[PDB]
RNA sequence: ACAGGUGGUCAGGUAGAGAAUACCAAGGCGCUUGAGAGAACUCGGGUGAAGGAACUAGGCAAAAUGGUGCCGUAACUUCGG
RNA sequence: UCCUUGUCGGGUAAGUUCCGACCUGCACGAAUGGCGUAAUGAUGGCCAGGCUGUCUCCACCCGAGACUCAGUGAAAUUGAAC
RNA sequence: GGCUCAUCACAUCCUGGGGCUGAAGUAGGUCCCAAGGGUAUGGCUGUUCGCCAUUUAAAGUGGUACGCGAGCUGGGUUUAG
RNA sequence: AGUGGACGCAUCACUGGUGUUCGGGUUGUCAUGCCAAUGGCACUGCCCGGUAGCUAAAUGCGGAAGAGAUAAGUGCUGAAA
């Protein structure tokens, strides 16, 4: 089923009754309107694009702008889309808020996680490191060997080396919602989302059962 | 980890590809003197914004 | 790994900085303009402009707290009594930064960072 | 075992044989110790030896072990016999049968 | 957060005074032990009129931990000093007859109510 | 649903033989039950099989129990009703615990 | 902005402030058998962390000779009622000093207004 | 124009037992490449929840005690330690 | 000292190391000195108390390199290389 | 030999499926298919190996020039005493 | 149907570590004419805390279920015969 694209806030938590502390994670969804529709007729494909937000208008260029003048729509921070659910019909410049979440009971949050420069083989695949003492020179923290010998004489692809670690396009799944709220345009979420306050994140239901 | 051969003049010219300089191509005239200076820099006598800064 | 941080190091140590920023307000209040680096020069308006904000109100509790940074008789002098009158009716922006070229001997950028009129 | 109650299952299989200790190797590789083989004998029975005809233990109390038959001993390699009399040690000894 | 060749207090009349746990219980690479936990001790001081003697080794339920385990509203159970209640054996029965100081509430969802029953202490 | 339990459980204490039964208030001593039943077996095995006889009815009183401790030691075997802790176990180990005292 | 119109809709507005170093009386709610009961909490804090709806403080006893520490959150639902009993004089925010020196030798004075 | 070595003479105040140590007086210097970026990694360090040698061949390195006055100080001994 | 990780006890839960008893002295032995010996030792081995990032398990921070720019500007190696 | 990094094969240690069972149920023994994943920490010795203690469902067997020193260690072998 | 161990992914909201850029206590000394009040040095002079960021020991999730063709095996109809 289709999902919805917003902006992370913060981490906040729900207090119930018996004293239980549920960690939320605030997504703040605006109107996602949709922008264009795709069939097997067009694109062979059924999913229909969606933007969101509002985007200053000398920064919105010309082709983005005819594009969103075609629709009827005002110009967005973004534009994504969500495969369909062989069944369901949108049109364009319909707006989608965040009452579609609120019998989800489960999310999956997509987003670019934050960027860590380029990290070491100890920060990236959890590589513990070497002896610091007994005769140990100049090498630490060092990944140490990287293979066989002569017979291979090559590194395999893939190999646990050095690297940036984040900044990716990641997805953690099965999240389990809290609370919606349209009044305030609000999603909480139990649980910790990819990125960092601000960023844009595509929420979708949950496809595990 | 030293070398074991002569490298051709290709490995070291095509090596220097990306090192080539390249030209500001930015060049601004000041509205009061008329003379050229850099994007966001003062001129060479001294005048910037075209207002009557120190010019020293 | 310097998310979220501000404030540059400049490869000196806390001691080194504090030093230089303690001469480095001093040197731009005595001669109402100063020229420096570029970098320096962003730094300079973290420390400058807050002892011109405590030189607004003229007190004998924020004039030792004055004088505490500088540590010059001169400047905490100087400021109080004219850069506080000055600068009343102005909230913020004390100074300006002007970029002017590039030094022959290192090829860094200098900056002429000065006052906003320098009463000159 | 108290979940067993029948001997049926000894005129199948009748011999035993208990793992032989493991053989030296070289870089003074010691040998593994012979696993110990469980024969699982319902609760009530009598044994008997050929020759000393006589009962060595009764079976009467679940979960208790009994030894009926003690392992052998590891051998000594060279390097166990390494000498300077010799000026060449290559003798070894045989361990001794259960 | 216990882990091998830790040593705790006494929580129990038993007759050891200072338990070094020996081995952690639950699985393979078990990092550390929690508040409430069948862990392996070792017993190094003990009064020589005890039930217990040195250098028995034997299980063990783990009583305090002084990093606190987290309570289900973001609350942690600081202490000072981590202590055992000796067990025996083959059976998970402490064999202590009194239990010392005030005990954790977590401990119920590990069935060890000995120690609950008694130590009136929370 | 104070006065109720107790005596739902004093009843069918006595059924399988429950002896020497002392109704004991610990209201203030201790701040984890509310009050908890004493009572001696026979043997190990009356032991362990009355503590199946308490759970069973319990679980058709509507009530779940909260745990249990008997496992192949039928020495010290208790159940948990809720409020209300009952403590199944062998006359010999009771002279060592306290008794009247907690 | 967004996030902190949440703050304090759900934040308590009924809290007693307390100095860092006294004596205070907690009450706290226990999930067990059937309904809530109180448990009686006395102690002296020695940390106060007040931020936001996540406010916590850390309160420290002597008790049968073992010294335990306590955190609580002042703005959840688990507690009941906190109330101040002794009212010490302390000139240090955070008070872990009282773990290495005894309690009896480390009695804090009347703050006395 | 080198982190090395090279004999003698003069030897301030404060705290200190002092020619050690920390600051300063007269005096001499900032050591002939720098400006930024604040990554992996290396070197010299600082701190650390819980454990306290479980790492290792080995407490290697680190960590730790460290002064004054008083009380008190075992086995052994050549009677001095 | 081939049998020596000899057998037994102590230390640790677990000790091919260590300490003490048994002699089967291959190849101890009396100035190429034998047996003990207080004190001494940047000497070999073992154990205990405190201590700690040595480690479980690493994380952060401070400086010099590493990285970009400007100026100067090396070497081992090299039959030729698509 | 140890630390770090792993790769491949199944002659499979467990997990998975089945046949026989000399398979009442649990617990097994043998054989076949199956390499997707995981497969321990400590005292001793340099340990590879091994003994013992204590865990796990398991602490698998091999190749990889018995892998990996232009990655580390120099404990063994170790020139010169 | 719940709860754990290891592994990976993500986050600072909770509990903490760091946080030589924040505040404070204090020793010796020098300086600002002096008292008071400040600054430099002595590893950040030595310590107590601690914002943001980063981080785990902190807390959220995953190992699927299902579909198609199969190995060993179990089958149905079924001639060669």
């Amino acid at each position: 089923m289709i999902g919805l694209v917003g902006k992370k806030v913060g981490m906040t938590r729900i207090f119930t009754e018996d004293g239980v502390s549920i960690p939320v994670t605030v997504i703040e969804v605006e109107a996602n309107r949709v922008t264009q529709v795709k069939d097997l007729a067009n694109d062979g494909y059924r999913a229909i694009q969606v933007t969101t937000g509002a985007k200053k208008a000398n920064r919105v260029t010309k082709p983005e702008a005819g594009h969103f003048a075609k629709a009827g729509v005002e110009a967005g921070r973004g534009l994504w889309e969500f495969r369909l659910a062989e069944g369901e019909e949108f049109t364009v410049g319909q707006s989608i808020s965040v009452e579609l979440f609120a019998d989800v009971k489960k999310v999956d949050v997509t987003g670019t996680s934050k960027g860590k420069g380029f990290a070491g083989t100890v920060k990236r695949w959890n590589f513990r490191t070497q002896d610091a003492t007994h005769g140990n020179s100049l090498s630490h923290r060092v990944p140490g060997s990287i293979g066989q010998n002569q017979t291979p004489g090559k590194v395999f692809k893939g190999k646990k080396m050095a690297g940036q670690m984040g900044n990716e396009r990641v997805t953690v799944q099965s999240l389990d919602v809290v609370r919606v709220d349209a009044e305030r345009n609000l999603l909480l979420v139990k649980g910790a989302v990819p990125g960092a306050t601000g960023s844009d994140l595509i929420v979708k239901p949950a496809v595990k059962a | 980890a030293v070398q074991q051969n002569k490298p051709t003049r290709s490995k070291r010219g095509m090596r220097r590809s990306h090192d080539a300089l390249t030209a500001v191509t930015s060049l601004s005239v000041d509205k009061t003197s008329g003379e050229k200076h850099l994007r966001h820099h003062i001129t060479a006598d001294g005048y910037y914004r075209g207002r009557k800064v120190i010019a020293k | 790994m310097r998310h979220r941080k501000s404030g540059r190091q400049l490869n000196r140590n806390s001691s080194h900085r504090q030093a230089m920023f303690r001469n480095m307000a001093g040197s731009l209040v005595r001669h109402e303009i100063i020229k420096t680096t570029l970098p320096k020069a962003k730094e300079l308006r973290r420390v400058v402009e807050p002892l011109i904000t405590l030189a607004k109100t003229d007190s004998v509790a924020n004039r030792r707290l004055a004088f505490a940074r500088t540590r010059d008789n001169e400047i905490v002098a100087k400021l109080f009594n004219e850069l506080g009158p000055r600068f009343a009716s102005r909230a913020g922006g004390y100074t300006r930064i002007l970029k002017c070229g590039f030094r022959a001997g290192d090829n860094a950028p200098m900056a002429y960072i000065e006052l906003v009129d320098r009463s000159e | 075992d108290e979940n067993l109650n029948t001997l049926i299952d000894y005129r199948f299989e009748k011999s035993f044989r208990a793992e032989r200790g493991q053989n030296g190797a070289s870089r003074d590789c010691t040998g593994k110790r012979g696993k110990d083989v469980t024969i699982k004998v319902p609760v009530g029975t009598r044994v008997i030896d050929q020759g000393t005809g006589e009962t060595m233990g009764d079976m009467t109390k679940h979960g208790q072990r009994l030894l009926v038959a003690k392992g052998g001993w590891h051998g000594l390699g060279n390097t166990r016999f390494k000498s300077s009399v010799n000026r060449t040690p290559r003798q070894k000894t045989n361990g001794t049968p259960g | 957060m216990i882990q091998e060749q830790t040593m705790l207090n006494v929580a129990d009349n038993s007759g050891a005074r200072r338990v070094m746990c020996i081995k952690v219980l639950g699985g393979s690479h078990r990092r550390y032990a929690g508040v409430g936990d069948i862990i392996k001790i070792t017993i190094k001081e003990a009064i020589p009129r005890g039930k217990v003697k040195k250098g028995d080794v034997l299980k063990a339920v783990v009583v305090r931990t002084k990093k606190g385990v987290r309570r289900p509203d973001g609350s942690v159970i600081r202490f000072d000093g981590n202590a055992c209640v000796l067990l025996n054996n083959n059976s998970e029965q402490p064999i202590g007859t009194r239990i010392f100081g005030p005990v954790t509430r977590e401990l119920r969802s590990e069935k060890f109510m000995k120690i609950i029953s008694l130590a009136p202490e929370v | 649903q104070g006065k109720a339990l107790q005596d739902f459980v004093i009843d069918k204490i006595d059924d399988l033989k429950g002896q020497d039964i002392i109704a004991l208030d610990v209201q203030g001593k201790s701040s984890i039950t509310d009050c908890m039943i004493i009572c001696t077996g026979t043997s190990s095995r009356h032991v362990m099989s009355i503590a199946d006889h308490v759970v069973q009815e319990s679980r058709a009183a509507g009530l779940l129990p909260l745990g249990v401790e008997g496992e192949n030691s039928a020495d010290w075997i208790v159940v948990d009703l809720g409020d209300v802790i009952v403590h199944v176990m062998q006359e010999e180990s009771r002279r060592l615990y306290e008794l009247e005292k907690l | 902005n967004i996030i902190k119109q949440l703050e304090q809709e759900q934040m308590k507005q009924d809290v007693p402030s307390f100095r860092p170093g006294d004596t205070v009386e907690v009450k706290v709610w226990v999930v067990e058998g059937s309904k809530k009961r109180l448990q009686a909490f006395e102690g002296v804090v020695i940390a106060i962390r007040n931020r936001g709806l996540h406010s916590a403080f850390t309160v420290r006893k002597i008790s049968n000779g073992e010294g335990v520490e306590r955190v609580f959150q002042t703005h959840s639902p688990v507690v009941d009622s906190i109330s101040v009993k002794r009212r010490g004089a302390v000139r240090k925010a955070k008070l872990y000093y009282l773990r290495e020196r005894t309690g009896k030798a480390a009695r804090i004075k009347e703050r006395l207004n």
